[PDB]
């Protein structure tokens, strides 16, 4: 199935300037992005621990 | 805010910056103990920064409180994003003077081409990233509700309207959200959502005030 860790950042279409956590596959860490506040996908964590322990090594 | 223009120190009195260790929402100031803001701007640990202008640099008329209470919509749908309206109690009422007042809220709603004041401290551009250290400000128009729903097919609720310049390159954006849309004096918006920012046939779309107000008066008075 397609991992969810692989998918871009997705900062949606509310706007609030939340700062969240995605796994980066290129650079091989979990890196900040803006977090719109609404419909978010799963590749967005509040935390580098939590994005670490779901999407680490990826 | 893009397309806009520097509102200049306290020129917007109610409007305020929603910090959890940084800036990520507005919000607007409706009387000394409750702000008006977003739902889908909830957040654990809110600091209510008013009297702002640089959010970067302590100018001397900032006043720093904690949320005591952040009550979201009971029927805030993290979907459809219907009723997206939050309000926030201060830990301590805010001092009010010319730098911090508050903004009435309306007692009618208003019309398509009725030109509104919408103001924050979000992205500047349409493309990339820019954010300000002082306010920003845009006048832009409310729009009707048919060019709204053509707009976004589907995805209109009687709780939300468009506002702004269907050409493109005048709009709210990242960081805005929760802020407010003035009107005639009249907090008549809050900024909601939007497909990017400022994008030609893609106009903001705000939470509609004036359905709330019955509403707002009886959960700030009942908490
Ligand atoms: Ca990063
Ligand atoms: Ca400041
Ligand atoms: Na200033």
């Amino acid at each position: 199935r397609p991992d969810f860790c692989l998918e871009p950042p997705y900062t949606g279409p509310c706007k609030a300037r939340i700062i969240r956590y995605f796994y980066n596959a290129k650079a091989g860490l979990c890196q900040t992005f803006v977090g719109g506040g609404c419909r978010a996908k799963r590749n967005n964590f509040k935390s580098a621990e939590d994005c670490m322990r779901t999407c680490g090594g990826a | 805010i893009v397309g806009g223009y520097t509102c200049g120190a306290n020129t917007v009195p109610y409007q305020v910056s929603l910090n959890s260790g940084y800036h990520f929402c507005g919000g607007s100031l409706i009387n000394s103990q409750w702000v008006v803001s977003a739902a889908h701007c909830y957040k654990s640990g809110i600091q209510v920064r008013l009297g702002e202008d640089n959010i970067n640099v302590v100018e001397g008329n900032e006043q720093f409180i904690s949320a005591s209470k952040s009550i979201v919509h009971p029927s805030y749908n993290s979907n459809t994003l219907n009723n997206d309206i939050m309000l926030i109690k201060l830990k301590s009422a805010a001092s009010l003077x010319s730098r911090v007042a508050s903004i009435s809220l309306p007692t009618s709603c208003a019309s398509a081409g009725t030109q509104c004041l919408i103001s924050g401290w979000g992205n500047t551009k349409s493309s990339g990233t820019s954010y300000p250290d002082v306010l920003k400000c845009l006048k832009a128009p409310i729009l009707s509700d048919s060019s709204c729903k053509s707009a976004y097919p589907g995805q209109i609720t009687s709780n939300m309207f468009c506002a702004g310049y269907l050409e493109g390159g005048k709009d709210s954006c990242q960081g805005d959200s929760g802020g407010p849309v003035v009107c005639s004096g009249k907090l008549q918006g809050i900024v909601s959502w939007g497909s990017g920012c400022a994008q030609k046939n893609k106009p903001g779309v705000y939470t509609k005030v004036c359905n709330y107000v019955s509403w707002i008066k009886q959960t700030i008075a009942s908490n």
